Protein backbone atom coordinates (compact mmCIF):
# COMPACT_ATOMS: atom_id res chain seq x y z
CA UNK A 1 0.00 0.00 0.00
CA UNK A 2 1.17 3.61 -0.35
CA UNK A 3 1.65 5.29 3.00
CA UNK A 4 1.96 9.04 3.57
CA UNK A 5 3.43 9.85 7.05
CA UNK A 6 1.74 13.05 8.22
CA UNK A 7 4.20 13.82 10.98
CA UNK A 8 3.26 17.01 12.80
CA UNK A 9 0.27 17.64 10.55
CA UNK A 10 -3.33 16.59 10.79
CA UNK A 11 -4.80 15.71 7.37
CA UNK A 12 -7.41 18.48 7.72
CA UNK A 13 -4.66 21.03 8.43
CA UNK A 14 -2.71 19.69 5.47
CA UNK A 15 -5.71 20.38 3.27
CA UNK A 16 -6.57 23.80 4.76
CA UNK A 17 -2.96 24.69 4.13
CA UNK A 18 -1.30 25.46 7.44
CA UNK A 19 2.27 26.80 7.01
CA UNK A 20 4.16 23.83 8.44
CA UNK A 21 1.96 21.50 6.33
CA UNK A 22 2.66 22.89 2.85
CA UNK A 23 5.15 20.14 2.48
CA UNK A 24 2.00 18.12 1.62
CA UNK A 25 0.35 20.15 -1.18
CA UNK A 26 -0.94 17.98 -3.98
CA UNK A 27 0.09 14.71 -2.25
CA UNK A 28 -1.67 11.40 -2.76
CA UNK A 29 -1.98 8.45 -0.39
CA UNK A 30 -3.54 5.06 0.00
CA UNK A 31 -3.34 5.30 3.79
CA UNK A 32 -2.80 8.64 5.57
CA UNK A 33 -1.15 8.11 8.95
CA UNK A 34 -2.07 10.93 11.40
CA UNK A 35 0.59 11.11 14.17
CA UNK A 36 -0.25 11.88 17.86
CA UNK A 37 2.78 14.14 17.90
CA UNK A 38 0.86 16.31 15.48
CA UNK A 39 -0.26 19.88 15.91
CA UNK A 40 -1.71 22.97 14.27
CA UNK A 41 -0.20 26.41 14.19
CA UNK A 42 -2.20 29.08 12.36
CA UNK A 43 -5.40 31.07 12.82
CA UNK A 44 -7.53 29.10 15.28
CA UNK A 45 -10.39 27.31 13.50
CA UNK A 46 -13.29 24.92 13.95
CA UNK A 47 -14.92 22.81 11.29
CA UNK A 48 -18.41 21.68 12.10
CA UNK A 49 -18.70 18.02 11.10
CA UNK A 50 -14.92 17.82 11.30
CA UNK A 51 -15.73 14.22 11.73
CA UNK A 52 -16.85 13.98 8.11
CA UNK A 53 -14.51 16.41 6.36
CA UNK A 54 -11.59 14.22 7.50
CA UNK A 55 -13.37 11.11 6.25
CA UNK B 1 -24.16 10.69 28.59
CA UNK B 2 -25.47 11.64 32.03
CA UNK B 3 -27.07 8.25 32.47
CA UNK B 4 -23.70 6.66 31.70
CA UNK B 5 -21.70 9.05 33.89
CA UNK B 6 -23.78 7.44 36.65
CA UNK B 7 -23.52 10.55 38.84
CA UNK B 8 -25.19 13.89 39.46
CA UNK B 9 -22.30 15.20 41.63
CA UNK B 10 -22.25 18.95 41.48
CA UNK B 11 -19.38 21.20 42.50
CA UNK B 12 -20.61 24.84 42.73
CA UNK B 13 -18.31 27.58 41.47
CA UNK B 14 -18.52 31.32 42.05
CA UNK B 15 -18.67 33.09 38.70
CA UNK B 16 -18.51 36.88 38.33
CA UNK B 17 -21.86 37.97 36.95
CA UNK B 18 -21.16 41.70 37.00
CA UNK B 19 -23.87 44.29 36.31
CA UNK B 20 -26.79 41.84 36.30
CA UNK B 21 -29.52 40.72 38.68
CA UNK B 22 -28.97 37.06 39.41
CA UNK B 23 -31.36 34.45 40.70
CA UNK B 24 -34.49 35.29 38.69
CA UNK B 25 -37.09 32.63 39.52
CA UNK B 26 -40.65 32.25 38.20
CA UNK B 27 -44.19 31.27 39.15
CA UNK B 28 -43.96 28.31 36.83
CA UNK B 29 -41.10 26.95 38.83
CA UNK B 30 -42.46 27.27 42.33
CA UNK B 31 -40.02 26.36 45.06
CA UNK B 32 -42.15 25.86 48.12
CA UNK B 33 -43.86 29.17 48.86
CA UNK B 34 -42.90 31.70 46.15
CA UNK B 35 -41.19 31.63 42.77
CA UNK B 36 -38.05 29.72 41.82
CA UNK B 37 -35.92 28.19 39.15
CA UNK B 38 -33.81 25.21 38.33
CA UNK B 39 -31.50 24.72 41.24
CA UNK B 40 -28.46 24.36 38.96
CA UNK B 41 -29.22 27.37 36.84
CA UNK B 42 -28.93 31.09 37.45
CA UNK B 43 -31.24 33.46 35.65
CA UNK B 44 -29.38 36.69 34.79
CA UNK B 45 -31.56 39.81 34.37
CA UNK B 46 -30.75 43.54 33.83
CA UNK B 47 -29.34 45.53 36.71
CA UNK B 48 -31.55 48.53 37.47
CA UNK B 49 -31.50 49.95 33.90
CA UNK B 50 -28.61 48.10 32.12
CA UNK B 51 -27.35 44.73 30.73
CA UNK B 52 -23.69 44.76 29.67
CA UNK B 53 -21.49 42.38 27.71
CA UNK B 54 -20.79 39.66 30.27
CA UNK B 55 -17.52 37.89 29.77
CA UNK B 56 -16.64 35.48 32.59
CA UNK B 57 -14.08 32.64 32.41
CA UNK B 58 -13.57 29.42 34.35
CA UNK B 59 -10.37 27.50 33.90
CA UNK B 60 -10.34 23.84 34.78
CA UNK B 61 -7.24 22.55 36.50
CA UNK B 62 -8.32 19.28 38.17
CA UNK B 63 -7.44 15.89 36.68
CA UNK B 64 -10.96 15.24 35.27
CA UNK B 65 -13.59 16.13 32.75
CA UNK B 66 -16.10 18.89 33.69
CA UNK B 67 -19.64 18.93 32.28
CA UNK B 68 -21.36 22.32 32.15
CA UNK B 69 -25.13 22.76 31.69
CA UNK B 70 -26.27 26.23 30.61
CA UNK B 71 -29.23 27.68 28.78
CA UNK B 72 -30.74 30.55 26.83
CA UNK B 73 -34.05 32.37 27.08
CA UNK B 74 -36.62 32.61 24.26
CA UNK B 75 -39.11 35.38 25.10
CA UNK B 76 -42.69 35.54 23.91
CA UNK B 77 -42.70 39.17 22.93
CA UNK B 78 -40.29 41.94 21.89
CA UNK B 79 -41.23 43.82 25.03
CA UNK B 80 -40.56 40.85 27.36
CA UNK B 81 -37.16 40.61 25.64
CA UNK B 82 -36.24 44.19 26.33
CA UNK B 83 -37.92 44.33 29.78
CA UNK B 84 -35.41 41.80 31.03
CA UNK B 85 -32.30 41.78 28.97
CA UNK B 86 -32.66 45.38 27.64
CA UNK B 87 -31.20 44.75 24.11
CA UNK B 88 -32.93 44.11 20.74
CA UNK B 89 -31.86 40.49 20.70
CA UNK B 90 -29.53 38.55 22.97
CA UNK B 91 -26.68 36.22 22.06
CA UNK B 92 -24.83 33.62 24.09
CA UNK B 93 -21.47 32.09 23.17
CA UNK B 94 -19.86 29.24 25.13
CA UNK B 95 -16.36 28.17 24.19
CA UNK B 96 -13.32 25.97 25.02
CA UNK B 97 -9.93 26.28 23.27
CA UNK B 98 -11.17 23.65 20.74
CA UNK B 99 -15.11 23.85 20.64
CA UNK B 100 -17.51 26.81 20.20
CA UNK B 101 -21.31 27.41 20.14
CA UNK B 102 -23.49 30.46 19.57
CA UNK B 103 -27.25 30.37 20.18
CA UNK B 104 -29.44 33.38 19.55
CA UNK B 105 -32.75 33.82 21.25
CA UNK B 106 -35.89 33.77 19.08
CA UNK B 107 -38.51 36.25 20.22
CA UNK B 108 -41.94 34.57 19.90
CA UNK B 109 -45.02 32.78 21.25
CA UNK B 110 -45.27 29.14 22.08
CA UNK B 111 -48.23 27.26 23.57
CA UNK B 112 -49.26 27.95 27.17
CA UNK B 113 -47.18 25.71 29.49
CA UNK B 114 -47.80 26.39 33.18
CA UNK B 115 -48.81 30.02 32.67
CA UNK B 116 -45.95 30.69 30.27
CA UNK B 117 -45.41 30.84 26.50
CA UNK B 118 -41.70 31.64 26.62
CA UNK B 119 -39.05 28.82 26.86
CA UNK B 120 -35.51 27.77 27.72
CA UNK B 121 -33.24 25.99 25.31
CA UNK B 122 -30.68 23.99 27.37
CA UNK B 123 -27.28 23.06 26.02
CA UNK B 124 -23.98 21.52 27.27
CA UNK B 125 -20.29 22.22 26.98
CA UNK B 126 -17.62 19.93 28.46
CA UNK B 127 -14.26 21.29 29.38
CA UNK B 128 -11.41 18.76 29.49
CA UNK B 129 -8.52 19.07 32.01
CA UNK B 130 -6.41 22.19 31.56
CA UNK B 131 -8.84 23.77 29.10
CA UNK B 132 -11.01 26.75 29.94
CA UNK B 133 -14.64 27.77 29.65
CA UNK B 134 -15.58 31.24 28.46
CA UNK B 135 -19.24 32.22 28.74
CA UNK B 136 -20.00 35.54 27.00
CA UNK B 137 -23.26 37.31 26.17
CA UNK B 138 -25.08 40.59 25.61
CA UNK B 139 -28.41 39.19 26.77
CA UNK B 140 -30.56 36.14 27.54
CA UNK B 141 -28.08 33.74 29.19
CA UNK B 142 -29.49 31.17 31.53
CA UNK B 143 -26.12 30.82 33.24
CA UNK B 144 -24.44 27.87 34.90
CA UNK B 145 -23.91 27.69 38.70
CA UNK B 146 -20.86 25.39 38.39
CA UNK B 147 -20.28 21.99 36.96
CA UNK B 148 -21.08 18.27 37.22
CA UNK B 149 -18.42 15.56 37.63
CA UNK B 150 -18.06 13.05 34.88
CA UNK B 151 -17.08 9.49 35.53
CA UNK B 152 -16.73 6.89 32.83
CA UNK B 153 -19.05 4.14 34.11
CA UNK B 154 -20.90 0.91 33.29
CA UNK B 155 -24.14 2.69 34.11
CA UNK B 156 -27.36 3.42 32.24
CA UNK B 157 -30.88 4.77 32.31
CA UNK B 158 -33.75 2.29 31.60
CA UNK B 159 -37.52 3.06 31.46
CA UNK B 160 -39.78 0.63 33.30
CA UNK B 161 -42.79 0.63 35.55
CA UNK B 162 -41.72 -2.56 37.31
CA UNK B 163 -41.66 -2.38 41.11
CA UNK B 164 -38.30 -2.87 42.90
CA UNK B 165 -37.43 -5.70 45.28
CA UNK C 1 -19.12 35.73 -7.59
CA UNK C 2 -19.71 32.53 -9.54
CA UNK C 3 -17.61 29.62 -10.90
CA UNK C 4 -18.96 26.88 -13.23
CA UNK C 5 -17.91 23.25 -12.85
CA UNK C 6 -17.60 22.38 -16.53
CA UNK C 7 -15.22 19.42 -16.21
CA UNK C 8 -16.69 15.94 -15.72
CA UNK C 9 -15.62 15.30 -12.15
CA UNK C 10 -16.65 16.59 -8.74
CA UNK C 11 -15.05 19.74 -7.35
CA UNK C 12 -14.67 20.23 -3.58
CA UNK C 13 -14.45 23.76 -2.05
CA UNK C 14 -13.21 24.51 1.49
CA UNK C 15 -14.27 27.94 2.57
CA UNK C 16 -15.06 29.63 5.87
CA UNK C 17 -16.39 32.52 7.95
CA UNK C 18 -14.75 34.83 10.46
CA UNK C 19 -16.26 35.32 13.90
CA UNK C 20 -14.63 38.34 15.62
CA UNK C 21 -14.40 38.97 19.36
CA UNK C 22 -15.68 42.59 19.27
CA UNK C 23 -17.58 45.07 17.14
CA UNK C 24 -14.49 47.34 17.06
CA UNK C 25 -12.77 44.52 15.10
CA UNK C 26 -15.77 43.90 12.87
CA UNK C 27 -16.29 47.43 11.61
CA UNK C 28 -12.49 47.65 11.15
CA UNK C 29 -12.12 44.59 8.92
CA UNK C 30 -15.51 44.21 7.20
CA UNK C 31 -17.17 47.62 7.33
CA UNK C 32 -20.74 46.38 8.06
CA UNK C 33 -22.44 45.96 11.44
CA UNK C 34 -23.41 42.31 10.78
CA UNK C 35 -22.08 40.13 7.99
CA UNK C 36 -23.39 36.97 6.39
CA UNK C 37 -22.06 34.33 4.01
CA UNK C 38 -24.21 32.29 1.58
CA UNK C 39 -22.55 29.70 -0.66
CA UNK C 40 -24.88 27.78 -2.89
CA UNK C 41 -25.14 25.37 -5.76
CA UNK C 42 -28.32 24.92 -7.80
CA UNK C 43 -29.41 21.88 -5.87
CA UNK C 44 -28.25 22.93 -2.32
CA UNK C 45 -27.58 25.88 -0.01
CA UNK C 46 -26.02 27.02 3.34
CA UNK C 47 -26.03 30.48 4.93
CA UNK C 48 -23.78 30.90 7.93
CA UNK C 49 -23.98 33.98 10.18
CA UNK C 50 -21.01 35.15 12.37
CA UNK C 51 -21.09 35.59 16.19
CA UNK C 52 -19.16 38.58 17.61
CA UNK C 53 -17.83 37.08 20.84
CA UNK C 54 -14.78 36.52 22.97
CA UNK C 55 -13.18 33.04 22.97
CA UNK C 56 -10.07 31.66 24.67
CA UNK C 57 -6.93 33.57 23.77
CA UNK C 58 -5.02 31.18 21.45
CA UNK C 59 -1.74 32.04 19.71
CA UNK C 60 -2.61 35.66 20.39
CA UNK C 61 -6.15 35.75 19.06
CA UNK C 62 -9.53 35.37 20.82
CA UNK C 63 -11.30 35.49 17.48
CA UNK C 64 -12.06 32.47 15.32
CA UNK C 65 -12.60 30.95 11.89
CA UNK C 66 -15.34 28.39 11.16
CA UNK C 67 -14.84 25.98 8.13
CA UNK C 68 -17.39 24.81 5.57
CA UNK C 69 -17.21 22.74 2.34
CA UNK C 70 -19.48 22.71 -0.68
CA UNK C 71 -19.13 20.00 -3.37
CA UNK C 72 -20.11 21.05 -6.85
CA UNK C 73 -21.02 18.42 -9.36
CA UNK C 74 -20.52 18.70 -13.14
CA UNK C 75 -22.91 21.24 -14.72
CA UNK C 76 -24.01 22.48 -11.31
CA UNK C 77 -22.58 25.98 -10.77
CA UNK C 78 -21.17 27.50 -7.51
CA UNK C 79 -22.21 30.91 -6.19
CA UNK C 80 -20.71 32.79 -3.20
CA UNK C 81 -22.63 35.80 -1.81
CA UNK C 82 -21.57 37.90 1.17
CA UNK C 83 -21.71 41.35 2.71
CA UNK C 84 -18.77 40.79 5.11
CA UNK C 85 -16.95 38.16 7.28
CA UNK C 86 -16.05 35.92 4.30
CA UNK C 87 -13.11 33.56 4.08
CA UNK C 88 -13.18 32.73 0.41
CA UNK C 89 -11.57 29.75 -1.37
CA UNK C 90 -8.96 30.02 -4.12
CA UNK C 91 -10.29 26.99 -5.93
CA UNK C 92 -11.11 23.36 -5.53
CA UNK C 93 -9.71 19.94 -4.88
CA UNK C 94 -10.02 16.99 -7.16
CA UNK C 95 -12.37 14.50 -5.64
CA UNK C 96 -11.36 10.99 -6.53
CA UNK C 97 -13.13 7.97 -5.08
CA UNK C 98 -11.25 4.86 -4.02
CA UNK C 99 -9.89 2.61 -1.28
CA UNK C 100 -7.91 5.38 0.40
CA UNK C 101 -8.41 5.96 4.13
CA UNK C 102 -6.83 7.53 7.22
CA UNK C 103 -5.46 5.61 10.25
CA UNK C 104 -4.39 7.11 13.56
CA UNK C 105 -1.12 5.64 14.73
CA UNK C 106 2.13 6.31 16.51
CA UNK C 107 4.23 3.43 15.17
CA UNK C 108 7.05 3.72 12.73
CA UNK C 109 7.13 2.87 9.01
CA UNK C 110 9.50 0.34 7.44
C1 LIG D 1 -50.95 33.76 20.19
O1 LIG D 1 -52.05 32.90 20.17
C2 LIG D 1 -52.09 31.99 21.25
C3 LIG D 1 -53.26 31.02 21.07
O2 LIG D 1 -54.21 31.46 20.12
C4 LIG D 1 -52.20 32.75 22.56
O3 LIG D 1 -52.21 31.82 23.61
C5 LIG D 1 -53.38 31.96 24.42
O4 LIG D 1 -53.24 33.09 25.22
C6 LIG D 1 -54.22 33.24 26.24
C7 LIG D 1 -53.86 34.49 27.08
O5 LIG D 1 -52.78 34.25 27.97
C8 LIG D 1 -54.39 31.99 27.12
O6 LIG D 1 -55.58 32.07 27.89
C9 LIG D 1 -55.47 31.39 29.17
O7 LIG D 1 -56.03 30.06 29.14
C10 LIG D 1 -55.76 29.41 30.36
C11 LIG D 1 -55.65 27.89 30.26
O8 LIG D 1 -56.90 27.24 30.28
C12 LIG D 1 -56.78 30.03 31.32
O9 LIG D 1 -56.85 29.19 32.45
C13 LIG D 1 -56.26 31.46 31.64
O10 LIG D 1 -57.02 32.24 32.57
C14 LIG D 1 -56.05 32.26 30.34
O11 LIG D 1 -57.24 32.94 30.00
C15 LIG D 1 -54.51 30.76 26.27
O12 LIG D 1 -54.33 29.61 27.05
C16 LIG D 1 -53.42 30.71 25.25
N1 LIG D 1 -53.75 29.56 24.46
C17 LIG D 1 -52.83 28.74 23.98
C18 LIG D 1 -53.35 27.57 23.20
O13 LIG D 1 -51.62 28.90 24.13
C19 LIG D 1 -51.01 33.68 22.71
O14 LIG D 1 -51.12 34.44 23.90
C20 LIG D 1 -51.00 34.57 21.48
N2 LIG D 1 -49.88 35.49 21.49
C21 LIG D 1 -50.04 36.82 21.44
C22 LIG D 1 -48.77 37.63 21.46
O15 LIG D 1 -51.14 37.36 21.39
C1 LIG E 1 -13.06 38.56 28.05
O1 LIG E 1 -12.56 37.79 29.11
C2 LIG E 1 -11.51 36.88 28.85
C3 LIG E 1 -11.05 36.24 30.16
O2 LIG E 1 -11.92 36.58 31.24
C4 LIG E 1 -10.33 37.59 28.21
O3 LIG E 1 -9.39 36.60 27.88
C5 LIG E 1 -8.07 36.99 28.33
O4 LIG E 1 -7.48 38.02 27.54
C6 LIG E 1 -6.09 38.35 27.74
C7 LIG E 1 -5.65 39.26 26.59
O5 LIG E 1 -5.75 40.60 27.02
C8 LIG E 1 -5.10 37.17 27.85
O6 LIG E 1 -3.86 37.63 28.43
C9 LIG E 1 -2.70 36.84 28.02
O7 LIG E 1 -2.36 35.79 28.94
C10 LIG E 1 -1.37 34.87 28.49
C11 LIG E 1 -1.21 33.76 29.56
O8 LIG E 1 0.13 33.29 29.72
C12 LIG E 1 -0.06 35.62 28.11
O9 LIG E 1 0.78 34.75 27.36
C13 LIG E 1 -0.28 36.95 27.34
O10 LIG E 1 0.85 37.80 27.47
C14 LIG E 1 -1.49 37.76 27.82
O11 LIG E 1 -1.16 38.48 29.00
C15 LIG E 1 -5.70 35.95 28.58
O12 LIG E 1 -4.99 34.74 28.30
C16 LIG E 1 -7.18 35.77 28.23
N1 LIG E 1 -7.75 34.66 28.97
C17 LIG E 1 -8.55 33.83 28.35
C18 LIG E 1 -9.04 32.70 29.20
O13 LIG E 1 -8.88 33.96 27.17
C19 LIG E 1 -10.80 38.46 27.04
O14 LIG E 1 -9.76 39.27 26.52
C20 LIG E 1 -11.89 39.40 27.56
N2 LIG E 1 -12.35 40.33 26.54
C21 LIG E 1 -12.92 41.50 26.85
C22 LIG E 1 -13.36 42.35 25.68
O15 LIG E 1 -13.07 41.87 28.02
C1 LIG F 1 -22.02 17.51 46.00
O1 LIG F 1 -20.73 16.90 46.19
C2 LIG F 1 -19.70 17.66 46.79
C3 LIG F 1 -18.34 16.90 46.72
O2 LIG F 1 -18.35 15.54 47.15
C4 LIG F 1 -20.25 17.95 48.21
O3 LIG F 1 -19.27 18.61 49.07
C5 LIG F 1 -18.68 19.89 48.67
O4 LIG F 1 -19.46 20.54 47.65
C6 LIG F 1 -19.33 21.96 47.68
C7 LIG F 1 -20.00 22.60 46.44
O5 LIG F 1 -21.32 23.03 46.73
C8 LIG F 1 -17.86 22.39 47.95
O6 LIG F 1 -17.80 22.83 49.31
C9 LIG F 1 -16.78 21.28 47.69
O7 LIG F 1 -16.30 21.22 46.35
C10 LIG F 1 -17.18 19.87 48.22
N1 LIG F 1 -16.11 19.51 49.18
C11 LIG F 1 -15.06 18.71 48.90
C12 LIG F 1 -14.03 18.49 49.99
O8 LIG F 1 -14.96 18.14 47.80
C13 LIG F 1 -21.74 18.49 48.32
O9 LIG F 1 -22.61 17.73 49.13
C14 LIG F 1 -22.60 18.40 47.09
N2 LIG F 1 -22.95 19.75 46.66
C15 LIG F 1 -24.22 20.22 46.72
C16 LIG F 1 -24.45 21.64 46.25
O10 LIG F 1 -25.15 19.52 47.13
Amino acid sequence: HRILDGIDCTLIDALLGDPHCDVFQNETWDLFVERSKAFSNCYPYDVPDYASLRS
Amino acid sequence: LVASSGTLEFITEGFTWTGVTQNGGSNACKRGPGSGFFSRLNWLTKSGSTYPVLNVTMPNNDNFDKLYIWGIHHPSTNQEQTSLYVQASGRVTVSTRRSQQTIIPNIGSRPWVRGLSSRISIYWTIVKPGDVLVINSNGNLIAPRGYFKMRTGKSSIMRSDAPID
